[PDB]
């Protein structure tokens, strides 16, 4: 009838990680109670989103994927993609070493005038950090499973060779997906031959 | 009518709205939970009987490591010969703990302990999250910044709430809330909000209250009777009419996404000397389907 | 015209003692000086001016009912002056002050005379208004009573040194009116042709007629306000929120003026209006309560017509005698207390089954709603804004700049009983009032049928034409310091229980209260204009015990540290007001910036709640504490030296509060380290690093780190 297929895995932080969102100079975004670094959902899927719409190219698959709001064509979201946050593991090894789980990044803007260096401040995270991700997958149809699987794929391998937040193309934000389980916690669908990466 | 207890704990914060996307609500009404578990049952391909004519709910109360938080009576309280200012205390108090509720009902609780119930309550943190739309930067346009308002629960606090019904509905309320775990209640589900993990269970210490007769009746749920127990039940009654709003979530309502009819209903707590069979209003204005607005009355007898 | 006759009378009773101050009784001096002028010769208004007192008292005059309304009002050096009302509040703990006000005032506590010279001048004054301006008519009392209050408020209603000089001659001649009006009510209701043998006759029917319940407690209180309000939405919720407010001012102004004259009552009988609640005193005449009761049904349907759920109003009253008013038996507290929770008993049970029925019984959905408010059961016209949201904007551009508020039969934003507000200057209230009758104009602040009305309308941007144009998005225009809008809730403690049991019992009566109303409604009304004196802050509400001001961050911390100042010294130091203070950005929803200020501000009323919250939860400081121990101590010093640095010390500064932040001692170490490379004073590395090591001086070292920090920003 209806499925729906977890996925749980880690994203490892292959170069320091600034989603923004006391005083701090370009903080990043935090969990408010443990004030945790995290992973906003809307950030991986705005991403993926993205990154589909740059391959595939709104298109009908982006629509299944990611839901649309367009008048008539009222197509549900098949991903719901929830916020990663700061794995319990990597908690750990940042409490030993006495290392922080955020670091400051000093950069300089020389300007093409009088070639003179305004400093910034940006806050990312550790290298060294990991999140725990948690992703699920609504079957509302049967058939297109495959094409929604080969396409979130696409996406996955988009992003890894991509960033995730901030600015990547000075060398932020580069990740690596870890898919540590995929099954299908409702319904009867058999996501043994599905993956993901 | 088997009552049983269903504890939520939430993994991610959620975004639970009043009028804005921005507002964060820690709880949600009866009207929420039901149309999210008849979204769920149409989901899954089941019969809407049960839900339509024998499930009985209270609203979605607070719970933390210590206690369970009932809504508090709407109940005529008495205070000290000069401490005018002290009723506040009263005004301010939402929710109160089983084990001090009868102690309320009574009278025998101070503006000071009353402060102190108001502040012992320790169910999260509520934030707004600040994000951006880049969709029209593509197309020689800006970014469109917006706010979620989220709320994050404390790692031993939730949302639990009482069901009531017999057993092959009991049953259905069980799948449904374990697909409601993973589809999701509140605001931004599909955006990285409203994931929880329930767990149903009996409850005695709940049987306790609920077996108690009393001349007092408090609602535990948004209600409203139909005209004729309207008629007689409004008498002496103490209670906060809510205005119950939104659009229709739905893919199939209509062509664009449209509102559903203004509701009105009781709040929980409010307090009546008759006790009302509410029932499932339709907010549907010519659709496809007709939109379902629960405001049955689920009861709490006591003695004022 | 016998009751306007017993009203020019009641409130010119007195009149004599300005006089007799001025160098027989004051009531034959009284009827010498109101013999001077002709209109006021009639034979009611002498009568009561010369004969209220039991010695100097046609057995059908008015006389009767002044002398006895004075009586119940009121419950010897010339030059006393009016002492403050506040020596008396909160006296059995804070102790009894010697507060005096010199001839808006504040008390100074210094020893101080009123001159005979400066009561010559009162009494010139008077002369050349009651034959230039002044006359006798049943339209031409609310000048009157205008002219009284802008006159006599600061002077003492009695100068016997006996007993404590707390009410002013305006307030008991206000109050002495207001029993009259009362009075006469009662006695034609129960048709009572001879005054003498009815009151004066043996002084047990005085004694007997103290025991009758003559009078009426009212209270008046409108709920929905915050929602109203605060709860919109829109990039031009900031240019509104100001003509929200003075909208639901208006309208409880324009609800009170109904309901008195359907009473055919002056406003001498409205105790206190403000912060959407109205205390009046009504006769206990069948007709009174009839009137009352048709009253409250008709504003309940008007108000579920206009509004439906999002504004009510509830109205209680409970019959009272004259020993209550005059606390003879200690029931005087008790009174206001039962009004108070017959008030909340009405606001409990809201609506009948009939108007719930019709609440639920909807035809068509919302489909189009407004921006602001989101409101669809209302016609959407274009722009897609509501009838009254579009009315509302319109109120704004004419706000800003016209003094003149005219509810007449056509308007920009609706009022009970088919009328409409809209704002004009004189030309246009005069045009208003002489094309259409029972048209009515209020003046905002204007010193003396004009009703004037007391409202803080301080704008910052408007005394600027460049910056008029973005109302309140012009605080963030800045050249240094972060561009955020600061948002200050204050609310005084225990302003109930003041009035219940801060003043002592041999000290409860009407005209006490009427005063410590007074007071504190012109300290919220007047007084915040002057004190906001040059700052860049938008005054949204202040009124009642309540205040909300938005504008510039630091220039709202500045200045709520100086309304703390003058509300110490305005109260004499008994009584405290909690505040919330939040830091948000522009564009910031300004219903999350309510309720954020609100949470920050109930944070405040906590324990000894004489607290201000600032920008989060962590940062609840006392008055003294934030003045001193954080700005005055931490962040004064720390800016001085680090404005000789090159970047103003933005880095170090953001390191600082890193170090602070973690609470290791190894950290401890590193922050010593890096304030001895800070390459400033000894003496402040050595202040900053026992500043840290304390607690309870950490916090304040963060938050003046922190203000720092916000002050050199981009
Ligand atoms: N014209 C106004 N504009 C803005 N704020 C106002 C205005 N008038 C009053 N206020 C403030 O707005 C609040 C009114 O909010 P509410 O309408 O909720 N009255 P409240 O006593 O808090 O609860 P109810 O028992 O009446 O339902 C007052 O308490 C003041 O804090
Ligand atoms: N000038 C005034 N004269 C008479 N009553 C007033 C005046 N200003 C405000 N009020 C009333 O004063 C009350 C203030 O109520 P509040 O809700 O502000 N609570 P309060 O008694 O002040 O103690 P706190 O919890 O704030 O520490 C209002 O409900 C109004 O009815
Ligand atoms: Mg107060
Ligand atoms: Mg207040």
């Amino acid at each position: 009838m209806y499925s729906k297929i977890r996925i749980v895995g880690k994203i490892d932080v292959l170069t320091g990680l600034h989603i923004g969102g006391g005083a701090i100079a370009s903080p990043v975004v935090r969990d408010p109670y443990s004030r945790l670094p995290i992973i906003p959902g809307s950030s991986i899927k705005g991403k993926m989103r993205s990154l589909l719409a740059k391959h595939i190219g709104d298109a009908p698959e982006i629509l299944r994927l990611f839901g649309s709001s367009q008048k008539g064509a009222i197509q549900s979201s098949r991903l719901q993609i929830s916020d990663a946050f700061f794995s319990k593991a990597s908690q750990e090894e940042f409490d030993k070493k006495d290392l922080a789980y955020t670091e400051t990044k000093f950069e300089n803007t020389i300007s093409r005038l009088t070639a003179v260096a305004n400093p910034r401040q940006i806050e990312r995270v550790t290298r060294g950090a990991s999140f725990d991700f948690h992703i699920i997958y609504n079957v509302e149809n049967i058939n297109e499973v495959m094409a929604d699987f080969e396409n979130i794929k696409t996406a996955i391998h988009l992003l890894e060779n991509d960033y995730l937040g901030g600015g990547g193309t000075r060398g932020n934000g580069r990740i690596r997906f870890v898919i540590d389980s995929i099954d299908t916690v409702v319904g009867d669908f058999d996501s043994s031959n599905l993956s993901i990466k | 009518l088997v009552v049983k207890l269903v504890k939520l704990t939430f993994k991610s914060p959620v975004h639970f709205g009043m009028k804005r996307l921005s507002d964060s609500n820690h709880t949600i009404a009866a009207d929420t939970l039901f149309s999210a578990l008849i979204i769920e049952a149409l989901q899954q391909q089941l019969e809407l009987s049960h839900l339509l004519n024998n499930l009985v709910i209270t609203d979605l109360f607070p719970y933390n490591k210590t206690s369970y938080f009932l809504p508090k009576p709407l109940i005529r309280i008495e205070g000290k010969k000069g401490d005018e200012s002290g009723y506040k205390a009263f005004k301010k108090l939402t929710y109160i703990p089983v084990e001090n509720y009868s102690e309320y009902l009574r009278g025998e609780i101070d503006s000071l302990e009353a402060s102190k119930i108001a502040e012992s309550l320790n169910l999260g943190k509520a934030s707004l999250s600040t994000k951006v739309s880049l969709q029209a930067v593509d197309h020689n346009g800006e970014s469109e910044p917006y706010s979620v308002g989220n709320f994050t629960f404390y790692p031993e606090s939730g949302l639990y709430f009482l069901a009531k019904g017999n057993a092959d509905t009991i049953g259905q309320l069980e799948i449904l809330m374990h697909a409601l775990q993973y589809s999701g209640i509140g605001g931004k589900r599909s955006a990285g909000y409203g994931q929880f993990r329930c767990t149903i269970e009996d409850s005695g210490k709940f049987d306790s209250l609920l077996s108690q007769t009393g001349n007092i009746a408090i609602l535990l749920s948004s209600a409203m009777a139909s005209d004729e127990e309207l008629v007689d039940c409004l008498e002496d009654a103490r209670y906060l009419l809510k205005k119950r709003t939104g659009f229709v979530q739905s893919k199939t309502y209509a062509d664009q996404l449209v509102k559903k009819k203004d509701f009105y209903a009781f709040s929980a707590g409010s307090t009546f000397y008759q006790k009302f069979n509410g029932k499932i209003f339709d907010v549907s204005d010519n659709g496809r389907h007709s939109v379902y607005r629960y405001a049955k009355a689920f009861w709490l007898e006591g003695k004022i | 015209n016998k009751k306007l006759e017993l009203m020019y009378g009641s409130l010119l009773h007195d009149i004599g003692k300005i006089v007799y101050r001025s160098n027989g009784t004051h009531s034959k001096i009284g009827s010498q000086f109101l013999n001077k002028f002709k209109p006021f010769q009639l034979s009611g208004i002498v009568d009561s001016v010369s004969y209220h007192h039991y010695k100097e008292l046609l057995d059908d005059s008015v006389a009767y009912i002044t002398y006895i309304a004075d009586n119940i009002a009121s419950g010897f050096d010339k030059r006393a002056p009016l002492a403050s009302i506040f020596n008396v509040v909160n006296s059995e703990t804070k102790g009894l002050a010697n507060y005096t006000y010199s001839f808006y005032r504040y008390p100074t506590d210094a020893k101080k005379e009123y001159t005979s010279s400066q009561y010559a001048a009162l009494v010139n004054k008077m002369t050349d208004d009651l034959s230039n301006k002044l006359k006798v008519g049943p339209d031409s009392f609310s000048s009157l009573l205008q002219w009284t209050e802008s006159l006599w408020s600061y002077i003492p209603s009695s100068t016997d040194t006996n007993q404590v000089m707390d009410v002013s001659l305006y307030d008991h001649s206000k109050i002495t009116c207001a029993i009259a009006s009362c009075i006469y009510d009662y006695l034609t209701e129960m048709n009572c042709v001879n005054y003498r043998k009815e009151l004066f006759s043996p002084y047990e029917k005085t004694k007997q007629f103290y025991q009758e319940d003559v009078f009426l407690l009212v209270s008046l209180d409108m709920s929905g306000i915050q929602d109203f309000i605060y709860n919109i939405s829109g990039s031009k919720a900031l240019k509104s929120l100001r003509s929200r407010s003075f909208y639901l001012e208006t309208m409880l102004e324009s609800l009170v003026d109904d309901l008195l004259s359907d009473l055919e009552l002056s406003r001498a009988n409205l105790l206190y209006t403000g912060g959407g609640h109205a205390y009046l005193l009504l006769p206990n005449t069948e007709r009174a309560r009839d009137v009352l009761a048709s009253f409250e049904g008709e504003m309940k349907e008007w108000f579920i017509k206009i509004f439906k759920t999002d504004l009510s109003v509830a109205i209680a009253y409970k019959a009272c005698t004259g020993e209550d008013l005059m606390n003879s038996n200690g029931t005087y507290s008790d009174l206001w207390q039962t009004v108070s929770r017959k008030l909340s008993d009405k606001k409990a049970h809201k609506y009948s089954l009939n108007e719930i029925k019709l609440f639920n019984s909807t035809i068509h959905a919302g489909t189009q709603e407004c921006k602001e408010c989101l409101r669809s059961d209302i016609d959407i016209s274009e722009d897609s804004l509501c009838k009254i949201c579009e009315g509302i904007i319109a109120i704004s551009n004419d706000l800003r700049d016209y003094s003149f508020f005219v509810v007449s039969p056509e308007g920009k934003v609706p009022l009970p009983r088919n009328r409409y507000l809209s704002v004009e200057n004189q030309d246009g209230a005069e045009r208003k009032i002489k094309m259409n009758k029972e048209t009515r104009i209020y003046s905002k602040n204007q010193p003396f049928l004009v009703t004037n009305l007391w409202m803080c309308d301080y704008d910052f941007s408007t005394l600027n034409p460049e910056t008029k144009k973005q109302g309140i998005a012009s605080y963030v225009n800045r050249e240094v310091g972060i561009p955020r809008l600061g948002v200050l809730r204050a609310d005084i403690d225990n302003l109930g229980t003041t009035f219940i049991k801060g003043i002592p019992e041999q000290y409860r009566s009407i005209s006490r209260t009427a005063t410590l109303s007074r007071q504190l409604s012109m300290f919220f009304k007047f007084e915040l204009s002057n004190i906001l004196k040059g700052a860049r802050i938008s005054v949204i509400y202040s009124g009642g015990d309540d205040l909300f001001l938005i504008g510039a961050w630091d220039d709202v911390i500045s200045k709520a540290l100086v309304l703390r100042k003058a509300f110490t010294r305005f109260s004499a130091g008994k009584l405290t007001f909690s505040a919330g203070i939040g830091m948000y950005p522009v564009k910031y929803p300004i219903s999350k910036m309510a309720s954020e200020t609100g949470v920050l501000e109930d944070l405040a009323k906590r324990g000894e709640k004489n607290q201000v919250a600032l920008w989060n939860d962590s940062k609840v400081f006392g008055w003294s504490q934030l003045e001193e121990q954080i700005l005055k101590e931490k962040m004064i010093p720390l800016q001085e030296a680090l404005t000789n640095s090159q970047e103003h010390g933005k880095s170090f500064l953001y390191k600082m509060l890193e170090l602070l932040r973690n609470e290791d001692q190894i950290n401890i170490a590193r922050l010593a380290y890096l304030l001895a490379r800070s390459s400033l004073s000894e003496e402040l590395t050595q202040s900053i690093f026992a500043w840290s090591q304390n607690k309870q001086q950490k916090v304040e070292l963060i938050t003046a780190i922190e203000y720092l920090v916000y002050q050199i920003r981009e």
